[PDB]
């Protein structure tokens, strides 16, 4: 009885995956498109900081 | 730099200094992969030349340490070993087919594309008397064995039945026939009969260690 | 070193060819920079680092191409414009420094012959002692100590033992072959250096086919695998016993008996007899191909180079 | 019968969770990132070359000070690295040489490994004794050891081979908490910003998001066709990317509970080691099996740029909290440090 | 526990020699640097010598450079410091200090008992000798130097102590800001350049002591002079 029991978990468990609210994926993508645009300036690697600033120099 | 700066420089390069120690020892310490089934019967074999089991034993002034497991992800780990000893047992004509597939996963490994084999065909005592009883028939389990002869070349030890031989040899085949089936020569199988109260298992590893590690000198002046 | 010269016209194009020496230069230059091109491109992939041989090979390319580059300038332009070697430099500077060249690059194939064939004979006979890494960085200790010890032999006529003097046809600088002190002092120990780093690379090439053949003939090893890759070493090894002692032999031989001579093969007036100096300017042209074999028997002759070229 | 009748349901659920994700894919990141910008070519020099390690380098972890890394090797060392001076300021031999992970404590006064011995060892950097002592060896997997995190000196997370991730309470050395539901070995997890959520992925090809005070899966994310090697929190911790064997990486959203983007090449058909994120999120570093470490556009999928310094395969990647650069391990026994230049 | 005890010390004649060890248990001895600091009576700090680990790098200060020499013995785990043509100068009180130097590490943290002998530059300033205190009050000590001890890199180094009386000093304060490990909260360094202080809040009757600052920027390293608290 170990195959029914552990099919019952399976069922189970899909069941509180499908219970999750969703929103869509324009304003997911907005939110990753808004937080990259919001932190542009201080990121090193894509916009490279003077070399007295860089301790990597 | 500061007087620290320079205090901690040097307990880097003491570091380093000790790094380099421990390389020595890396270097001429050989490392060999265990890997067969659990009735192989390869922890017998690694006991009696003394989660990974691992064995150091020396030949001929020479480390050699052998990592004892008992796959796709923790392979990866062993690709710069020296060899792989792969270890199966004869006498068991059903789980042979296993051992083969078996076989041809680590061959044909894409990780293991460069390390020699050095294969073990444990328990050559044991697969004497199946066949010498004749209770149990290879041809049941391998159609093509009864189309199989010996050939001339082979070499078997005094006092051995010529039937014996035939079955012995046949196991080999179909292992070496894998090996042949590609690689190129990148990699060499190196099969052997042994078994488990064999007291000569150590230096069958050193001798084919040694024409592995010759074998990667060759190619370097060779400049394969 | 302005020493008297009279090259009649029949040797102008017979022994003394300017196209004798020219062609040499052409093909040498060529074989090295060809043997160089496919040892770039090895060194570029990085795979060949678990022993020290490409960092001796890359020396012995080397050595060899500036060989033939830099005496290879100066005797062809001597044989086109400035002929006269004592009035187109009075002073004996260049004689000096082609004096240095020559021997610099005299001993430098044959020392670096007899380290390579160290570096295989450790690698074939015992191939536990040989490491895993190369460790270039201490590989180069061991060339750049063979460039030192050929360049202080190079010296030594500088320094008061030996000298340089201009060579029949007139066109090279070469250890003077006298009886005097200094030279019989510098005219063996440029053949002792010489002869031992040929005898040392025969000597260790044979064991390392007495050790392959060994192998070869081994039961378990003919049947183990298709045993090619020691053929191939093999025909490499006999390669170097044969080009190594055919080019080098000849030329040591020959100082060392024209140095011991008696009476002296030179005139106490400075000159050489005809047939003395005709067998010099042969025996240096027959030395002159193992610079320009180097680059084949020790790259080139490959099958595994050969396949890369086409 | 029974049985039957329930694998039937779990089809029909998984059915509707399919259709609840179509759903909600109104749009495409593609499309939606398709106005802005691209961020050019990404130009970064090797400022430094950490050299030490005799074997290949199997993991590396930068501590919160941006300054000091840890990297296993399996030659059974750890070192820990002062990446401006290259100074190693400990070097810590393993129990077992066969490390497959490592991570630096948030507080800096420890560091975690573990590997085919099964055991995560905790590792005191500030003694009064003046060396790197074992302070607890977590035993309880079953599988070798493939990823380890710090929460704080306290808590850790591992995830194992043998499908299962826990968190451990260092100071008891118990376990409290037990993550099981993949049917693969997991292979890497990563920490939320907030530590409070850690997505982890498995050789099932699937991800999934675990709660770790609840302790139970929250959200599994499909579609990588092969083993998931590499997986790294987005920086606002909404996403995260993971790499695998398909020469490909996708970018998952948690709140969308479906992927957003693909990240591949048809030149690039080796397999992916390790992934991580700018500070700012736009650049997508991936490191491959073909000696190369591509630096993605994540909103685009482009690839920026490529990191081309080792001579095997690229191991291990991460970038500093503050952004400055991104080390990189390879098993040719080197770390490299990257940054740009203006 | 960390343990460092001198001995070898105690009366001597002029112009002779004397032969000083320090025994070390409960640490790696071999990975820590070791000084000798010298205190001679109703006087304040003078370093005396350096031997790093490994032996590789040793300083001496000028006022016993010639005359004294640095040794340790790793496997027993035993700092020596051997003295010649002793001067009436030297008589003092020999401390035995453990430093270990990596980045973020803490010099100077553990300090010997000390031993008695008795014989028959950067300058830093501590022009306040003595302050008078009562409990839970907060006071402030200041120390000045000659040079900028703030380097290129980012560090200050400048070390504050406090010795109490009858006892071996104690690090407070490392690279003029970092507090030492198992020193209250209440001790806090602030400074820039060439001025430093260090503020104590909420006095206690266990802070009572001297305090000193010393400067790490270079050898040899200097002490100041000393600010004693009293109530
Ligand atoms: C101890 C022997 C050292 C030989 C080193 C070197 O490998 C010589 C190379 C040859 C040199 C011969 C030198 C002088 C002879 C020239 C004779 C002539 O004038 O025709 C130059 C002409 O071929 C090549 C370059």
């Amino acid at each position: 009885t170990a195959s029914i029991a552990q099919a019952r978990k399976l069922v189970e468990q899909l069941k509180m995956e499908a219970n999750i609210d969703r929103i869509k994926v324009s304003k997911a993508a907005a939110d990753l498109m808004a937080y990259c645009e919001a932190h542009a300036k201080e990121d090193p690697l894509l916009t490279p900081v003077p070399a007295s600033e860089n301790p990597f120099r | 730099l500061s007087a620290e700066d320079k205090a901690a420089v040097e307990r880097s390069k003491m570091i380093e200094k000790q790094l380099q120690k421990d390389k020595q020892v890396y270097r001429r310490t050989l490392r060999l992969l265990l890997l067969g089934a659990d009735n192989s019967g390869k922890s017998t074999i690694v006991k009696q030349m003394r989660g990974i089991f691992e064995t150091k034993f020396q030949v001929d002034k020479v480390n050699f340490h052998m990592f004892d497991v008992g796959r796709r992800k923790w392979i990866q780990c062993f690709n710069d070993v020296t060899a792989i000893i792969f270890v199966v047992d004869s006498s068991d004509y059903n789980r042979l087919q296993e051992a083969l597939n078996d076989f041809k996963s680590i061959w044909n490994n894409r990780w293991l594309r460069t390390i020699s084999v050095i294969l073990f065909l444990n328990k050559q005592d044991l697969l004497a008397e199946k066949v010498l009883a004749g209770k149990s028939k290879i041809e049941d389990y391998f159609p093509e064995f009864a189309r199989y002869t010996t050939p001339e070349d082979a070499t078997p030890e005094p006092g051995e039945d010529p039937r014996v031989t035939r079955a012995k040899y046949f196991i080999r085949k179909e292992f070496v026939d894998i090996s042949t089936a590609s690689g190129d020569g990148r990699h060499i199988c190196y099969p052997h009969f042994t078994c488990s109260v064999d007291t000569e298992n150590a230096r069958r590893i050193f001798n084919d260690c040694k024409d592995i590690i010759l074998q990667m000198n060759l190619r370097e002046y060779n400049l394969v | 070193c302005f020493r008297p010269t009279n090259i009649t016209l029949e040797e102008r194009r017979l022994i003394a060819s300017p196209w004798f020496a020219a062609s040499f230069c052409v093909v040498g230059l060529a074989s090295n920079l060809l043997a160089l091109s496919v040892l770039a491109g090895a060194r570029q992939g990085g795979s060949h680092t678990r022993s020290s041989f490409l960092t001796f090979l890359c020396g012995l390319v080397l050595t060899d191409f500036l060989g033939l580059l830099v005496t290879g300038t100066i005797v062809v332009s001597q044989h086109a414009a400035l002929f006269e070697w004592h009035a187109v430099d009075p002073g004996c500077r260049l004689c000096r420094f082609m004096g240095v060249v020559m021997i610099f690059f005299g001993l430098s194939p044959l020392l670096l012959g007899a380290a390579m064939a160290s570096e295989r004979y450790l690698g074939i006979t015992r191939p536990f002692s040989r490491p895993a890494v190369a460790s270039q960085r201490r590989a180069w200790a061991t060339v750049g100590l063979v460039w030192a010890a050929a360049l202080a032999l190079g010296l030594l006529p500088l320094l008061g033992v030996g000298r340089y003097t201009v060579q029949y046809p007139g066109s090279w600088c070469f250890l003077t072959l006298g009886a005097e002190s200094g030279d019989v002092a510098f005219g063996l120990l440029f053949s002792m250096l010489g002869g031992l780093s040929v005898g040392l690379s025969f000597l260790l090439n044979t064991v390392s086919v007495a050790t392959l053949c060994h192998v070869y003939h081994g039961q378990e090893a003919a049947q183990q695998r298709p045993r090619d890759s020691e053929v191939e070493m093999m025909a490499q090894l006999l390669g170097i016993m044969v080009v190594a002692s055919v080019c080098w032999l000849p030329l040591l031989v020959f100082i060392a008996q024209t140095v011991l001579r008696n009476p002296p093969a030179m005139s106490p007036a400075g000159q050489l007899s005809r047939t003395t100096e005709k067998e010099l300017l042969i025996y240096l042209r027959v030395a002159t191909w193992n610079q320009i074999l180097d680059p084949w028997v020790y790259i080139l002759f490959r099958r595994a180079v050969l396949r890369r070229l086409q | 019968s029974e049985l039957d009748q329930l694998r039937q349901e779990a089809e029909q659920l998984k059915n509707q969770i399919r259709d609840a994700r179509k759903a909600c894919a109104d749009a495409t990141l593609s499309q939606i990132t398709n106005n802005i910008d691209p961020v050019g070519r990404i130009q970064m020099r090797t400022r430094r070359t950490l050299r030490g390690h005799l074997a290949k380098i199997y993991a590396m972890h930068w501590g919160t000070d941006s300054r000091l890394l840890v990297s296993a090797s399996q030659d059974g060392k750890l070192i820990i690295w002062d990446s401006y001076t290259t100074n190693k300021v400990h070097a810590i031999p393993l129990r077992s040489s066969w490390v497959m992970t490592c991570a630096y404590a948030p507080s800096g006064n420890y560091v975690a490994c573990g590997g085919l011995d099964n055991i995560c060892s905790i590792y005191n950097l500030k003694t009064r004794e003046g060396n790197v002592r074992v302070s607890r060896e977590l035993a309880g997997h079953t599988g070798y050891l493939s990823c380890c995190r710090f929460l704080d000196d306290n808590q850790i997370v591992t995830s194992s081979g043998d499908t299962t991730c826990a968190l451990w309470d260092i100071e008891t050395g118990q376990q409290t908490t037990t993550f099981t539901g993949h049917t693969g070995d997991v292979m890497s997890l990563s920490l939320a910003p907030d530590t409070r959520l850690f997505v982890s992925g498995a050789c099932d090809a699937s991800a999934k998001l675990w709660d770790v005070r609840e302790g139970m899966c929250r959200q599994t994310f499909t579609g990588h066709e092969s083993d998931i090697n590499a997986i790294c929190f987005f920086p606002n911790g909404n996403a995260f990317a993971t790499g695998s064997d398909d020469a490909t990486c996708r970018l998952f959203d948690l709140r969308a509970d479906q992927e957003l983007m693909t990240y591949s090449h048809d030149n690039i058909i080796c397999g992916i080691t390790s992934v991580s994120f700018s500070k700012s999120g736009r650049l997508l570093l991936a490191g491959y099996d073909d000696f190369n470490c591509n630096v993605w556009d994540a909103l685009k999928a482009d690839r920026a740029g490529v990191l081309a310094g080792h001579d095997n395969r690229v191991s291990c990647l991460g970038v500093t909290d503050d952004g400055m650069a991104v080390a990189t391990g390879s098993w040719d026994s080197f770390l490299k440090i990257w940054n740009g230049s203006s | 526990d960390v343990q460092l005890v001198e001995s070898g010390g105690g009366l001597v004649q002029p112009g002779g020699s004397r032969k000083l060890s320090c025994s070390a248990s409960g640490f790696a001895f071999s990975s820590f640097g070791m000084h000798w600091v010298r205190q001679a009576p109703e006087k304040g700090l003078e370093w005396v010598a350096y031997i790093s680990s490994g032996s590789g790098t040793i300083y001496y200060a000028d006022t016993v450079k010639g005359r004294f020499t640095i040794s340790r013995d790793d496997p027993k785990n035993t700092l020596f410091l051997q003295m010649t043509s002793l001067r009436s100068e030297d008589t003092a009180m020999y401390y035995c200090v453990r430093s270990i130097y990596y980045y973020g590490s803490s010099p100077f943290d553990f300090w010997g008992q000390g031993t008695t002998l008795t014989v028959s530059d950067i300058v830093m300033t501590q022009a306040t000798s003595s302050v008078p205190v009562t409990p839970g009050e907060s006071v402030s000590i200041s120390c000045r130097s000659s040079k900028s001890l703030l380097h290129s890199n980012g560090n200050t180094y400048l070390y504050w102590f406090l010795q109490r009386p009858g006892q071996s000093p104690q690090l407070l304060i490392y690279r003029m800001s970092n507090l030492a490990s198992g020193v209250p909260d209440r001790f806090s360094g602030s400074g820039s350049g060439t001025a430093f202080t260090l503020t104590i809040s909420r006095l206690e009757a266990e802070d009572v002591g001297v305090y000193y600052c010393m400067q790490h920027l270079e050898y040899p390293l200097t002490f100041g002079a000393g600010t004693k608290l009293e109530l």
